[PDB]
């Protein structure tokens, strides 16, 4: 009735191994065989690994594994890859035309080499300014670990006002990507002589300058 | 191959009842069963309740019994699920899972592409598309990035290419934020070289299902 219990995140290097749990009770996952695992990559339908608690549907790696021991299951996955970066939920058949799903476990690959953002700054569209409206536009991309930090600047000084920046999210090259803007009129974005993107990424802090002129 | 189609994204306001629904085709008619499973933002999957659309067999889990009916067609192999008295903790990412054999099958092989429902008293706006010129110069390719800011639409989501599917790589479409007003704004580069933007011209190509909208912007220095 309730989600079956799943630890929220699991983490390792390339090359290692992790298991998840998934922890239900004598009624779903200690009564029937009929464990599966579904890997959700961030934004599409989640996908069949490890039906039938130990089984693999065809093309489905090997490193994935499945194991149950009274009530809890298992996923197991055998050398860590990049492209396994997901959330990985666990599913009992809990009686007849009923299931239930675990609340999910959130696996990060660690550990792969270090990549830089590359940062780039458009000041607003001058069809914009001519609806009334400007819109400074930061993008972010290609940099690892998955964390970066956001702060702008009007010519030297701090602006936190109307400033709004994503979460990091993955690029298909299991790189990072994220993007930030700042929301301005265009009489504050003329009286100004300079505006200015500052990402920082693991202790070092880059800029970017865009200006009126 | 078997494919799950859905019906598209929705705003609903809060107390009315929204339908989903799941056409399966390439399905080999029999005793299979479409499960309704869904996902508030940030959350896990949900399962909601099955159908047999073969026997006519219906089943929910227990939070939503009363409130989801399940109902389907086995001579179009569509099955729908309505959900009454909405709210906004309604609002959800509610894909179709298929069983292929009720009897033999205890697992779901067959996901549809989802559909988000958004419970909100707001009410639908198309996006506005402004061009994020290059401006700039490397080299003779070197780098450029040029790109569209698609702003203050609602809801999610919105769909971008690039010259209808012509220019595919290299392109980059950001997830969306949410901005203190309610409303959307995202933005999509693609990298090109340097002297392509003399030749030739980019254009892109915006999708707001939602508000049955399409917007085409050129990006121009």
């Amino acid at each position: 009735q309730s989600a079956l219990t799943q630890p929220r995140s699991v983490s390792g290097s390339p090359g290692q191994s992790v298991t998840i749990s998934c922890t239900g009770t004598s009624g779903d996952v200690g009564t029937y065989n009929y464990v599966s695992w579904y890997q959700q990559l961030p934004g599409k339908a989640p996908k069949l690994m490890i039906y039938d608690v130990t089984r693999r549907p065809s093309g489905v790696p090997d490193r994935f594994s499945g194991s149950k021991s009274g009530n809890t299951a298992s996923l197991t996955i055998s050398g860590l890859q990049a492209d396994d970066e997901a959330d990985y939920y666990c599913c009992s058949y809990a009686g007849t035309l009923t299931w239930v799903f675990g609340g999910g476990t959130k696996l990060t690959v660690l550990g792969q080499p270090k990549a830089a953002p590359s940062v780039t700054l458009f000041p607003p569209s001058s069809e914009e300014l001519q609806a009334n409206k400007a819109t400074l536009v930061c993008l972010i991309s290609d940099f690892y670990p998955g964390a970066v930090t956001v702060a702008w600047k009007a010519d030297s000084s701090p602006v936190k006002a109307g400033v709004e920046t994503t979460t990091p999210s993955k690029q298909s090259n299991n790189k990072y990507a994220a993007s930030s803007y700042l929301s301005l009129t265009p009489e504050q974005w003329k009286s100004h002589r300079s505006y200015s993107c500052q990402v920082t990424h693991e202790g070092s802090t880059v800029e970017k300058t865009v200006a009126p002129t | 191959q078997v494919q799950l189609v859905q019906s598209g994204a929705e705003v609903k306001k809060p107390g009315s009842s929204v339908k989903v629904s799941c056409k399966t085709s390439g399905g080999t008619y029999g005793t299979y069963s479409i499960n309704w499973v869904r996902q508030a933002p940030g959350q896990g999957l949900e399962w909601m309740g099955a159908i047999i659309p073969i026997f006519g067999k219906t089943n929910y889990a227990q939070k939503f019994q009363g409130r989801v009916t399940i109902t389907a067609d086995a001579s179009t192999s569509t099955a729908y699920m309505e959900l009454g008295s909405l709210t906004s903790e309604d609002t959800a990412m509610y894909y179709c899972a298929r069983v292929e054999d009720t009897a033999l099958d205890h697992y779901f092989d067959y996901w549809g592409q989802g559909a988000l429902v958004t419970v909100s008293s707001a009410s639908t706006k198309g996006p506005s598309v402004f061009p994020l010129a290059p401006s700039s110069k490397s080299t003779s390719g070197g780098t450029a990035a040029l790109g569209c800011l698609v702003k203050d639409y609602f809801p999610e989501p919105v769909t971008v290419s690039w010259n209808s599917g012509a220019l595919t790589s290299g392109v980059h479409t950001f997830p969306a934020v949410l901005q203190s007003s309610g409303l959307y704004s995202l933005s999509s580069v693609v990298t090109v070289p340097s002297s392509s933007l003399g030749t030739q011209t980019y254009i892109c190509n915006v999708n707001h299902k939602p508000s049955n909208t399409k917007v085409d912007k050129r990006v121009e220095p």
